[PDB]
C-alpha cells in the first residue's frame, strides 16, 4: 500500500 | 549503549569478520590482481570489508568502491555487494497482522530488503570513508546487491565479472555526477544509418550476473543503426545489435461487470545494451524499453503462446487455457487435428486484444543503480524526483518535447501492481536451473490438473492483496512444494509496476517523431 | 557517556567450573565471573539494524582462604583475589578509565553471601581439589567432612562456614608486568 | 556503434577477446620480469595490449611500447606483434577475377599485410595513447612483426628475445628522432 524509499543518489 | 561505538571505535584493529565475508574479501582481492595483471582492469580503486562485528549491519557486505573529486567535491561511488551467511541468523521482525478482529504476529528473517534500510546505507558510508580516509566524501548509491550462500566460492570467472561490471556502474555514475554528454537518437541518427527490429521466440532462458536464470517468451533484439553502401570498417566481424528487451506474457483471469476473460500481461524482466558498450544509464535503459512497446504495437506477441506440439513435457501448454473456458476441459493439443487455426479460436475467445505493458521492477538487480529511480517513480517522499529524472532522461534521448505528449504530473510514470514477486528458481529433472515463474497461470492450470478450485485458491493467494503479504507468500511456497517440487530455492524478491500509456505513447512517438525510424524484420506473420 | 536516559546497568555473578585462558593459550584460575551489562529500555535501539551484545567489561575473580589461628574468630579469613580485568571485545580500548571503572565488578562479588558459593561442592567428584571438606582436617574434627555423598545437606555446608570460614572477604590483585594489562598495571 | 563507443567506452571494462592473445600478454609480462631481475632489460618500458573486442582488429597483437619526450614533442615509440590463430576464422577479401571471358570469385582470409592497413596503424597509435595518458604524443611505426598461429608458447626463449629484440629497436627510433649521431666510416 504504501512505498518505502532507501537512499538513491546520483539523480537526487 | 549504540553510542558507544564512539569509544569502541577510537582507536586500533580488532580480530574480526564472518566466515563468508573473510572468504569473500580474500577472493575478490585475488581477482582484482588478476584482472589488473591481464590489462582487464586499471589500478586506480579500492574493495572494501564491511564487518557487522565491526560497524551497525545485520548483513555484512563486500564494497566495491571508486573514487575522484568533482568540482572540489570528494565523491565515492558504492556497490555493495551483501555476504548472506547460512550459519548465521540475525533476529527476526515480528510482523503483526490485524485480521479483522483477530490479532497474530509472525516473526520472519529480513531478507536484502528489510536489511538495506536507510541506516544501513549510511552505514556503508561511514566504514568507508574510516577505510578511505575521504571523511567529508559523499558517497553515491550504486545499488546493492547480493552473492547469495548457497553456492562454492571458487567461481573466479562470475566474480571477476562482478568486480568489473561494478567498477563499470561506479565509472558511469561518476561521470553523471562530473555532468557527461548522455545517450541520445541524435548519436544513433547517422545521415546515413536506419534500425531495425525482431521478436526472438527464444526456447531458452537467460542469466543475470550471478547466473541464475530469469524467465523470457520473447527477446525483442534492436539491430545496430547501420545501412548498405556504408564503408566497411576494416576487415571487422560484429553482431549487428545494439539493445535488448526480455519480456514474457502471462494471462491474468480477470473481472468484468464485450471482452474475454484473460489479459495479455506483457512483463519486462530485463534490459540490457549490447555487450560491445560499457556504460549503462537511464537514456540507454528508456530507450531500450521502447523494445518491448513494439512487441504488441507493431508486431503479434501470441505467437508465443503457441503449444509446443510434439513435446509432451510442456508445462504451460495453451490446452491448459480450456479450464477457465466455458469448456472446463484441457483442449486437447496432442493431436493431429489441433491446428492454427483452432489455437487462434481459443484465444479469440479467452485472450483480450488490448496489450497491457508491465515490468519488473528490483533495488538489488544487476541494474539496481537505475531501477531504483523507476521504483522511487512510483511513489513515496521522493517520487516528484524520480520522475522527474526520468521525464529529464527520455528528453535527453530526443532533444526535449515528450511534454508535447502528456503531463507527467496527471500521469506518473510507473504504477504499482500492488501482488509482488516472488524469485527463485527450480531444478529440473536434469538438473538445471528454471524460474519458478514457470507456474503461471496456464502452467498452475496444468499443475492441478484441471482442479479449479486448487487453481483458484492459488490464483486468488497471487491476487488479493488485501492480504498480508507475508500470508501470501506461506501460501505461495505451500503450492510450490506440491505441484513444482521441494527442490525449489529462492532469491532476492522484487516490485511491479504498470508503465503508464501515456509514458509509452510519448516514448515511442518522440524517437520516431524525431526520424530515428526502426523497420520491422517481419515484415508480415 | 554510559549514562543514557534510557539506559542501565545490571551484572550477573558466574559460578561456572571452567577456566580462562589468557593471551597466549595458558589457563587463568577463577571461581567466579562478574559480568556487568548495558540494558535499555525497548524502545527505538541502534541494534534494530544489526545482531548485539550488552556486555560492558568483565572481572574474574578467584576466591582464596588465609589461615590465621589465633593461640574466637572462624580460622580462616576468605579474600577475593583479582586475577584477570578485561573490557568487552567490543571496545578496543585498555585505558586507566576503563581499569578502573571495571574494578568495581569485584566490589560487587560479595554482595550478600554469593561470593560464598564458590565454597560448595559439586556434582558427583570422586576425590577431586576444591572440597570444602578439607576443612574439616583444620577444624576441631581433624578429618575430612563427607561433603560429596547423597547424606551432606545444604545446612551442614551452612555450618562449616560458619565455623570455618569469616563473613568478609580481603579484597586483592595480582599485577603482572607483562601482562595485556601491564601497562596499568604497573602503576 | 563508433558514434556511441566515443562516450560509452570510457565508462567501464570487460573482459573477453582471445584467449592466446591473453596467454601471450601473460608470458610476455613473465618474460619481462625475469629480464628485468636478471638485469638483462631495464625497467624502463610498458607493454600494451591491442584486442578484438574493443578495436574490431582482424587480428590481435601485443604492443612494446618506450617513450620520450624530444624538442619539446611527446614521442611514443612502438613495435607490434601480430598474432594469428588457427582456430579464428578470419573474413576474407572477394577477389572477383576476369578469367578470360568469364568473372570468377576467389576468396581468401586476409594476411597481415591485408591487415595492418593504414588504419590499423591510427588505431594502434590512439590505444597506446589511451594507456599510456600521452595524447597528444606523436607515434612511431617501429617496424612490427608477427608471433604466427602453429606453435607451443613454451618457447620462452623466443619470446624473451622478441621483447629484447622490439625494445631495442623501439629505442634506434627514438634515437633517430633526437638526432642520435649516425653511423659512419670515420
Amino acid at each position: 500500500p504504501q512505498f518505502g524509499v532507501g537512499q538513491g543518489s546520483g539523480f537526487y | 549503549a549504540g553510542n558507544l561505538n564512539s569509544i569502541f571505535q577510537r582507536s586500533g584493529r580488532t580480530d574480526g569478520g564472518d566466515a563468508r565475508a573473510s572468504e569473500a574479501l580474500a577472493v575478490f582481492n585475488k581477482l582484482k590482481e588478476e584482472a589488473i595483471a591481464q590489462q582487464d582492469l586499471h589500478d586506480d580503486f579500492l574493495v572494501f570489508r564491511f564487518d557487522r562485528d565491526q560497524n551497525r549491519v545485520g548483513y555484512s557486505a563486500l564494497l566495491v568502491v571508486k573514487r575522484a573529486a568533482i568540482n572540489g567535491q570528494q565523491v565515492i561511488v558504492t556497490r555493495p555487494l551483501v555476504m548472506p551467511n547460512d550459519q548465521i541468523t540475525l533476529p527476526t521482525k515480528k510482523l503483526t497482522i490485524q485480521n479483522g478482529m483477530h490479532q497474530e504476529t509472525i516473526e520472519a528473517e529480513a531478507d536484502v530488503q528489510d536489511v538495506f534500510t536507510t541506516q544501513y546505507w549510511n552505514r556503508i558510508c561511514d566504514s568507508i570513508r574510516q577505510q578511505t580516509g575521504k571523511h567529508d566524501a559523499m558517497v553515491i548509491n550504486a545499488g546493492p546487491t547480493v552473492i547469495p550462500a548457497d553456492f562454492d566460492l571458487k567461481d573466479e570467472l562470475v566474480l571477476k565479472q562482478l568486480l568489473i561490471k561494478s567498477v563499470n556502474l561506479c565509472d558511469d555514475m561518476l561521470a553523471k555526477r562530473s555532468g557527461e554528454q548522455p545517450f541520445s537518437v541524435a548519436m544513433l541518427k547517422g545521415t546515413d544509418e536506419t534500425l531495425a527490429a525482431r521478436l526472438n521466440f527464444t526456447g531458452k532462458p537467460m542469466h543475470d550476473s550471478l547466473g541464475y536464470p530469469i524467465r523470457s517468451d520473447i527477446l525483442v533484439s534492436l539491430n545496430r543503426v547501420k545501412k548498405p553502401g556504408q564503408q566497411e570498417n576494416e576487415f571487422y566481424e560484429a553482431e549487428d545489435k545494439l539493445n535488448q528487451v526480455s519480456c514474457f506474457v502471462n494471462l491474468e483471469y480477470t473481472p468484468q461487470p464485450q471482452l474475454p476473460p484473460l489479459t495479455p500481461a506483457i512483463v519486462i524482466t530485463d534490459v540490457r545494451q549490447a555487450e560491445w558498450l560499457k556504460a549503462n544509464t537511464m537514456e540507454l535503459y528508456l530507450f531500450a524499453l521502447s523494445n518491448a512497446f513494439r512487441v504488441t504495437a507493431n508486431q503479434s506477441w501470441a505467437r508465443s503462446l503457441l503449444p509446443q506440439l510434439g513435446k509432451v513435457k510442456d508445462m504451460r501448454d495453451i490446452g491448459a487455457i480450456g479450464y477457465l473456458s466455458r469448456l472446463a476441459a484441457r483442449v486437447e493439443t496432442k493431436t493431429e487435428t489441433f491446428t492454427d487455426q483452432n489455437f487462434a479460436e481459443l484465444l479469440y475467445n479467452m485472450v483480450r486484444p488490448s496489450p497491457v505493458f508491465m515490468s519488473d521492477l528490483n533495488r538489488f538487480g544487476d541494474n539496481a543503480a537505475i531501477e531504483n529511480v523507476f521504483i522511487d517513480a512510483l511513489g513515496g517522499v521522493n517520487q516528484q524526483r524520480a520522475v522527474a529524472a526520468i521525464i529529464a532522461g527520455v528528453n535527453n534521448l530526443i532533444g526535449g518535447g515528450f511534454e508535447k505528449f502528456f503531463d507527467h504530473n496527471t500521469m506518473p510514470i510507473i504504477q504499482p501492481y500492488g501482488t509482488d514477486i516472488q524469485l527463485g528458481y527450480y531444478l529440473d529433472g536434469e538438473g538445471e536451473k528454471q524460474d519458478r515463474r514457470d507456474l503461471d497461470v496456464l502452467g498452475a492450470l496444468n499443475a492441478s490438473d484441471g482442479n479449479i478450485q486448487e487453481w483458484m485458491s492459488w490464483y486468488g493467494t497471487q491476487c488479493n492483496v488485501a492480504v498480508h503479504p507475508e500470508l501470501r507468500a506461506r501460501q505461495s511456497k505451500n503450492f510450490d512444494r506440491q505441484y513444482l517440487g521441494n527442490s525449489v530455492t529462492y532469491t532476492t524478491r522484487a516490485h511491479r509496476g504498470i508503465w503508464n500509456p501515456k509514458f509509452i505513447e510519448a516514448l515511442d512517438k518522440a524517437i520516431a517523431s524525431v526520424g530515428l525510424t526502426v523497420a520491422m524484420d517481419n515484415v508480415a506473420q
